[PDB]
C-alpha cells in the first residue's frame, strides 16, 4: 500500500509494477494526469524520449571533450559555445538536422498518439532493434531498466552541462577540475 | 491539565499526541481551518476529510525542532571553525557567512534541494490530510534502526519534541545575542 | 494569463459562472442574475448582442487613445 | 426583502410601489405641498402656489434677461419683474380655459354618491363619472385656485423682487 | 437592550450601564432615534473632515482646509441655507414620524415593503449602526485633536504628531 520509494507515501494507484525503473516515486501523483492529452502512457513516452536524447547529448559532450572534435570542425571545448562556431561556418548542416528532427518528431507525436488511441504499441516504442541486442524476453526487462536508469542519469547529467556551459562558459571537465 | 493548572485543557489535547503536558494558553489548537488547504488551496480530492489544526501544529513543530537543533549545530560548528574542506568558505562567522554565500550562488542551490524535500515530504503532509495512517512527522526515516522496541520510540519521541523546544529557544537567544558563550556581540 | 485562471473547466478548480451570478440578488432586484447564464449559453443572439456593442464601444475607445497617444512613428 | 411590490396589492396598475413612490419621505413631503396640504382652500393651494411661482420665476427673467446688469439696476429689476408678471398672467390665463373646459361641478365628494344611491339616469359627465373627489375639480374650486394663483404670484414676484434689491444693494 | 437591531458581536446588547434595562418601548424608540441620527451626521462629519483636507474646490480655493478654521470663514449666508434646509429636512423627518407603522430611525418606510425582516436586512442596518458609531468617536477625536493641537487630520498624521 506504501510506494517503495517514499514509505511514508502511499502506492500512486496508476503506477503498480509494469513499467522498468518503477519505485512509486510520484509524490506529486502526477502519473493521475488524465486532461490536456497527457496521461501516464505520455508522460511515460515523454520521459523515455527524454532519456534518449540526455543519454546521446550526454554521450556527446564527453566524447567531443575528451577525444576533440573530429576533422574540420571547430574546438573549444565550451559545448555550449562552440554550436554557434559549427552555425557560422556549417549552418546548412545545422538547418538539416533540425529539419530532420522536425519530421522524426512530427513522425514519433503520430505514432504516441495512435499506440495510446488503438492500443498495441508500448510507451516508448519504435521498434529499433537491427542488431536484434532485445528479441528474447527476461533480457528486454533488464534492458528495460538499464536504459531507463541510464536516461534518467545522463539527463541529471545533460541538464547540469548546459547550465554549466551557460554559467561558466566553459568545458564539463574544466568545471570538474 | 499538567501545566497551567487554572486552566483546564483547550479542548484538543487529550493527550494522544506525544510529549503531551497541556500547555495551551491561547488555546490554538481549536482553530478550525484545515492548514493543508495552505497547500492545496481547494478540496480537489472528494475524499479529503481534512486534517486537524493540532496535527498541522504537531507537523509543524517536529520541522521546527529538527530545523532548529540542526541549526544550533552548524551555528555552534561555524563559531569553533569547522569549515567545509573547499575554497571560498574562509572564517566569515555566521552573522555574515549568510549574506556571502547567498551572493555567491549556492545558498541557492540549499533552497532549491530543501525545497525539492519539502515538497515531497509536504506530499506526505497532504496525503495525511486525504486520511492515510501516516503520523505526523513520521516520515519511516530509521535507517540505522533505534528505532524499534515501541517503549524506546515513545521515549524517543518525546525527547525529540522536547529537545526541538530547547533548540528553539536556543536558537532564537544565539541569533538574538550574536552568541555569547564562543564568539563576541 | 492570471485572469485566465479564473472558472472551472475540467479540475476542481475555478470558479462557475452560474454561481456566480446566482449570487447576486438584492432587495431591489429580486432573482437578479438567475438565468442569465442559461441565456447567455443557449441563445447566439444574447452573445452576439453584449460582444457587438462591447466591441463597438471598444472600437470607439481605440479610436480616441490612438490620436490621443500616438503609438506608432511620424504617425 | 424585496423593496418593489405591486401598487396596493393589484398586480394590473401600470404602476408599482416603489421606494420613491411610496415611501414615507415621498408620502410626508407630498402632504406637506401646497396641492396636497390638508386644511387649505382652492384659493390658498392657489395663492401659496403662485407666490412660490412668482418668486422663483422672477429670478431668471432679472438674471438673463435683454436687459441684465452685472451691477444692480433698477431697470433691470423692472424688466424682470414684468416679465414675470406677464408670464404669471399667461398661466393664470392658461389655468381658467383649462378650468373653464375642464370641469362642470359647484360641490364635489357629494354628486357622485347622489348619483351612486338616486340614479344618474341623465347626459352623464357631469351627474355620473366625475373624475376626482378634491375640492379642486369643481369649477368654483378651479376658478379660486386660478385667482389665488394669480393674486400669489404677484404678491410673491414683487417680494422676490424686494428681496433681489435689498440683497444687491446692502450686501 | 432589546431584540432591537444594532447588536454585534463584540458586545451584544452593550448596556453596561442599563440605560435600557428601565426604559419603555418609547424611551427606548428616542434613543434609536437619537444614535441613528448621531451616526449619520458623524459619518458625513468624518468624510467632510478629510475631503474639505485635501480638497476644498468650493469658495475659489480659501477657506483654510483645516476645519473649524473654515467653520468661521464661510460667508455665513451659505451657513443659514444650510441650516434653513437641514431645519427643512428635520421637518419632514417629524412629519413621517407620524405615519403609521413608523419605525425609530425609518424615514425611507421600509415597514411598508419589509414584513418579516430576513437576517440580511437586520444585518444592513446594524452595518449602519456599527459605522455611525465608529463615525461618532472618530469625528470626536477629530475635533478634540484639532482643538488641542491645531493641525488637521491628514496633517497631523503627516508630521508625524501621534
Ligand atoms: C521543431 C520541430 C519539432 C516538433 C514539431 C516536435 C514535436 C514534439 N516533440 Mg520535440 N524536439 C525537437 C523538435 C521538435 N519536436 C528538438 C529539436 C528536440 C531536441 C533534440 C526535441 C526534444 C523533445 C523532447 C525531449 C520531448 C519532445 C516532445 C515532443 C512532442 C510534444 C510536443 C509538445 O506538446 O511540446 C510543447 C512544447 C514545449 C516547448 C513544452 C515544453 C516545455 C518544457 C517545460 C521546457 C522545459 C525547459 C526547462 C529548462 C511532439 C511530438 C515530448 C514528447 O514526445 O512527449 C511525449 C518530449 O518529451 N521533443
Ligand atoms: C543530443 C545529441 C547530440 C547533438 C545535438 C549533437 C550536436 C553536435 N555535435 Mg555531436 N555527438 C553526439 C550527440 C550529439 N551531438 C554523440 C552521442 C557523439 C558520440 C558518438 C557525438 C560526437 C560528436 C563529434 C565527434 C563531433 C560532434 C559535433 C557536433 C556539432 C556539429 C555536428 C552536428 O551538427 O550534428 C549533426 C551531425 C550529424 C547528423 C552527422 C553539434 C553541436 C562536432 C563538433 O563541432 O563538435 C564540437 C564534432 O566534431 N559530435
Ligand atoms: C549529474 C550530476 C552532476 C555532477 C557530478 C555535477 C558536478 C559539478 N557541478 Mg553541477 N549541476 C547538475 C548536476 C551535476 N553537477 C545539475 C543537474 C545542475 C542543474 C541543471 C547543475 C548545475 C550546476 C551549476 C550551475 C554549477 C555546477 C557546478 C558543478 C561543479 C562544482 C561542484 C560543486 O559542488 O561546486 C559548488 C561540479 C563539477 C559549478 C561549476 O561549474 O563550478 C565552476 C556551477 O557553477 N553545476
Ligand atoms: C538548518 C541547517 C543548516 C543550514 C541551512 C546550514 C547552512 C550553511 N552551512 Mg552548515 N551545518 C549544519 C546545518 C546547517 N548549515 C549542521 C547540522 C552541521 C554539522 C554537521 C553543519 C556544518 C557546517 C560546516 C562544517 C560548514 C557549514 C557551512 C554552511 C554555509 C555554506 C553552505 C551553503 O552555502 O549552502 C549550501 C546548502 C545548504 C547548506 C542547504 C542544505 C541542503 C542539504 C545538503 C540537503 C540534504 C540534507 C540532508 C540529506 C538531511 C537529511 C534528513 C532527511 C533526508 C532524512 C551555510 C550558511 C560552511 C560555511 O562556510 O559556513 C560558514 C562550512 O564550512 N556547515
Ligand atoms: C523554498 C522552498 C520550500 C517549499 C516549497 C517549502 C514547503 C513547505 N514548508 Mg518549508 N522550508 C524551506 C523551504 C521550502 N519549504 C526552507 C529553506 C526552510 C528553512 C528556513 C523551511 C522551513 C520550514 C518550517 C520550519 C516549516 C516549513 C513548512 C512547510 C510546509 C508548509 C509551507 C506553508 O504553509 O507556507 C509557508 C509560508 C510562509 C509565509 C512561511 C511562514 C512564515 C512565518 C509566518 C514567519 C516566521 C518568521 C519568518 C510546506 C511543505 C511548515 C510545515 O511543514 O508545516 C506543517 C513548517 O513548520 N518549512
Ligand atoms: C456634517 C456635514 C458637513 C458639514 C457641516 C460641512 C461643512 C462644510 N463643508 Mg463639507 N463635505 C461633507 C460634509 C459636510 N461639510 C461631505 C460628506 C463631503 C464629501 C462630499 C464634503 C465635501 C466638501 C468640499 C469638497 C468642500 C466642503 C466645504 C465645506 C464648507 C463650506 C460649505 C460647503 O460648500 O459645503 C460643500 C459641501 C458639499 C459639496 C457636499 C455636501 C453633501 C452633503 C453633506 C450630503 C447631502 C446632504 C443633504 C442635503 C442632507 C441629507 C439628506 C438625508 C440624509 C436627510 C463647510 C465648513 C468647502 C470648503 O470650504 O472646504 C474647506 C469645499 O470646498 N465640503
Ligand atoms: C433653490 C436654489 C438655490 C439658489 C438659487 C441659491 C442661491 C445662492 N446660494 Mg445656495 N443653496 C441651496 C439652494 C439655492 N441657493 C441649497 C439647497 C443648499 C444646500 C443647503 C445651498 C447651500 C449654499 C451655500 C453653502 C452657499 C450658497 C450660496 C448661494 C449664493 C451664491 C450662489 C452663486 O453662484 O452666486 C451668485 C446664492 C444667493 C453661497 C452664498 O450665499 O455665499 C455668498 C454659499 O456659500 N448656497
Ligand atoms: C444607479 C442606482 C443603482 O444602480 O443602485 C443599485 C440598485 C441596487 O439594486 P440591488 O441591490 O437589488 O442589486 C443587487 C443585484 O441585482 C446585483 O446586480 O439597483 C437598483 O435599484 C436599480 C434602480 C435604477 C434607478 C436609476 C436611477
Ligand atoms: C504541436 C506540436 C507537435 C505535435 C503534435 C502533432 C503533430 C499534432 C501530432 C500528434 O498527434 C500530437 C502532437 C502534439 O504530438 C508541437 C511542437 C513542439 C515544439 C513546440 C517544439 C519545441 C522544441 C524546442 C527545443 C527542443 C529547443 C531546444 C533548445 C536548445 C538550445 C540549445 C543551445 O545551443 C543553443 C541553441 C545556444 C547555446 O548557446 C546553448 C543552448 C541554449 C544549450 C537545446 O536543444
Ligand atoms: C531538408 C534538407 C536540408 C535542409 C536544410 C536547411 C533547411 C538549412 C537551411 C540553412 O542553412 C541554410 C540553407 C542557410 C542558413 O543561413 C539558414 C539555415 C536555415 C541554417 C535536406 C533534405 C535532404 C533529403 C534527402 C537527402 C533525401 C534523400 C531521399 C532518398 C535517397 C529517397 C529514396 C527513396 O525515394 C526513393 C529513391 C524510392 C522510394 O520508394 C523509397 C525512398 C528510399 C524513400
Ligand atoms: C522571542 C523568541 C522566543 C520567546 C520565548 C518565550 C518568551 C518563552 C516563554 C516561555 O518559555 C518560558 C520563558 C517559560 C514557560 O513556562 C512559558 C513560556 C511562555 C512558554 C524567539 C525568537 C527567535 C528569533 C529568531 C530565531 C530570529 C532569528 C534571526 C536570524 C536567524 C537572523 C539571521 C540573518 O540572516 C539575517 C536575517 C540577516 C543576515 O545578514 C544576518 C543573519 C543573522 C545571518
Amino acid at each position: 500500500e506504501r510506494s517503495k520509494s517514499l514509505p511514508f507515501l502511499m502506492k500512486p494507484k496508476n503506477l503498480d509494477g509494469s513499467m522498468a525503473g518503477d519505485v512509486g516515486f510520484d509524490p506529486l501523483g502526477l502519473s493521475e494526469i488524465n486532461d490536456v492529452g497527457v496521461d501516464l502512457y505520455w508522460l511515460r513516452e515523454a520521459e523515455l524520449k527524454h532519456c534518449r536524447l540526455g543519454m546521446m547529448a550526454a554521450a556527446g559532450i564527453l566524447f567531443v571533450e575528451i577525444l576533440g572534435p573530429a576533422p574540420g570542425f571547430p574546438a573549444g571545448k565550451s559545448q555550449m559555445d562552440v554550436f554557434w562556431k559549427v552555425y557560422a561556418e556549417k549552418p546548412s548542416l545545422i538547418g538539416a538536422s533540425l529539419a530532420a528532427i522536425a519530421i522524426l518528431e512530427v513522425i514519433s507525436g503520430v505514432a504516441t498518439t495512435q499506440g495510446r488511441q488503438n492500443g498495441d504499441r508500448a510507451p516508448g516504442d519504435y521498434n529499433f532493434d537491427p542488431l536484434g541486442f532485445g528479441k528474447d524476453p527476461a533480457k528486454f526487462k533488464d534492458l528495460q531498466l538499464k536504459e531507463v536508469k541510464n536516461g534518467r542519469l545522463a539527463m541529471i547529467a545533460a541538464a547540469g552541462m548546459i547550465l554549466q556551459g551557460v554559467s561558466t562558459h566553459q568545458g564539463a571537465l574544466e568545471n570538474l577540475s | 491539565s499538567k501545566a497551567v493548572p487554572f486552566l483546564e485543557a483547550p479542548k484538543a489535547l487529550d493527550g494522544s499526541l506525544p510529549a503531551d503536558v497541556g500547555f495551551d494558553p491561547l488555546g490554538l489548537s481549536d482553530i478550525g481551518f484545515d492548514f493543508t488547504y495552505l497547500m492545496v488551496p481547494t478540496k480537489w480530492d472528494e475524499s479529503r476529510t481534512g486534517l486537524s489544526a493540532l496535527k498541522w501544529f504537531r507537523e509543524a513543530e517536529i520541522k521546527h525542532g529538527r530545523f532548529a537543533m540542526l541549526a544550533v549545530l552548524g551555528w555552534v560548528a561555524v563559531d569553533m571553525g569547522l569549515r567545509l574542506p573547499v575554497a571560498k568558505y574562509a572564517g566569515y562567522n555566521a552573522v555574515q557567512a549568510h549574506d556571502v554565500f547567498v551572493k555567491s550562488g549556492d545558498m541557492t542551490v540549499g533552497l532549491l534541494a530543501i525545497g525539492f524535500l519539502e515538497v515531497v515530504m509536504g506530499a506526505a503532509i497532504y496525503e495525511m490530510s486525504k486520511g492515510s495512517d501516516r503520523a505526523a512527522g513520521e516520515f519511516s526515516f530509521d535507517p540505522l534502526g533505534l528505532g524499534k522496541d515501541p517503549s524506546k520510540y515513545a521515549r524517543y519521541q518525546v525527547s525529540e519534541i522536547k529537545n526541538g523546544r530547547l533548540a528553539m529557544l536556543a536558537f532564537g537567544g544565539i541569533a538574538t545575542q550574536a552568541v555569547l558563550t564562543n564568539s563576541g556581540f | 494569463i492570471v485572469a485566465g485562471h479564473m472558472y472551472k473547466t475540467n479540475w476542481f478548480l475555478g470558479h462557475s459562472i452560474k454561481t456566480i451570478l446566482e449570487a447576486h440578488k438584492g432587495p431591489f432586484t429580486g432573482e437578479g442574475h438567475k438565468g442569465l447564464y442559461e441565456v447567455l449559453t443557449t441563445s447566439w443572439h444574447a452573445q452576439l448582442a453584449i460582444n457587438l456593442a462591447l466591441f463597438g464601444s471598444l472600437s470607439i475607445i481605440v479610436a480616441h487613445h490612438m490620436y490621443a497617444m500616438p503609438p506608432y512613428p511620424y504617425i | 426583502v424585496s423593496f418593489i411590490k405591486p401598487y396596493r396589492q393589484d398586480p394590473f396598475v401600470g404602476h408599482l410601489a416603489t421606494p420613491i413612490t411610496t415611501s414615507a419621505f415621498t408620502r410626508a413631503y407630498l402632504k406637506v405641498l401646497p396641492a396636497y396640504r390638508p386644511g387649505l382652500t382652492p384659493l390658498s393651494r392657489g395663492a401659496e402656489i403662485g407666490f412660490t411661482h412668482g418668486y422663483f420665476l422672477i429670478g431668471p427673467f432679472y438674471t438673463y434677461g435683454p436687459l441684465r446688469s452685472v451691477e444692480f439696476s433698477l431697470t433691470s429689476l423692472a424688466a424682470g419683474l414684468l416679465a414675470a408678471i406677464t408670464l404669471l398672467l399667461i398661466l393664470t390665463v392658461g389655468l381658467s380655459i383649462y378650468g373653464q373646459v375642464t370641469y362642470d361641478v359647484y360641490d364635489n365628494a357629494l354628486i357622485v354618491k347622489l348619483v351612486r344611491q338616486m340614479v344618474g339616469s341623465e347626459r352623464t359627465q357631469d351627474l355620473p363619472q366625475i373624475k376626482g373627489t378634491s375640492e379642486l375639480d369643481t369649477v368654483l374650486g378651479w376658478q379660486k385656485f386660478s385667482e389665488g394663483f394669480f393674486s400669489g404670484g404677484l404678491i410673491g414676484s414683487i417680494v422676490a423682487a424686494v428681496g433681489i434689491a435689498l440683497y444687491s444693494t446692502y450686501l | 437592550l432589546d431584540g432591537m437591531i444594532g447588536s454585534s458581536a463584540p458586545f451584544k446588547n452593550f448596556d453596561p450601564l442599563g440605560f435600557a434595562a428601565k426604559a419603555d418601548q418609547k424611551t427606548l424608540n428616542k434613543y434609536r432615534e437619537s444614535e441613528l441620527k448621531h451616526g449619520r451626521v458623524a459619518m458625513l462629519a468624518v468624510l467632510g473632515w478629510i475631503v474639505q483636507e485635501f480638497w476644498h474646490p468650493l469658495y475659489d480655493g480659501k477657506l483654510s482646509s483645516n476645519p473649524l478654521k473654515a467653520l468661521t470663514e464661510v460667508p455665513l449666508i451659505g451657513w443659514a441655507q444650510i441650516f434653513v434646509a437641514i431645519n427643512v429636512i428635520e421637518y419632514l423627518q417629524n412629519k413621517i414620524k407620524e405615519l403609521p407603522g413608523y419605525r425609530p430611525g425609518d424615514y425611507l418606510g421600509t415597514w411598508e415593503w419589509v414584513e418579516q425582516s430576513d437576517e440580511g436586512w437586520d444585518s444592513y442596518q446594524t452595518k449602519e449602526l456599527n459605522n455611525g458609531r465608529l463615525a461618532m468617536v472618530a469625528i470626536a477625536g477629530l475635533i478634540v485633536q484639532d482643538l488641542i493641537t491645531g493641525q488637521a487630520a491628514l496633517e497631523q498624521i503627516t508630521a508625524g504628531n501621534t
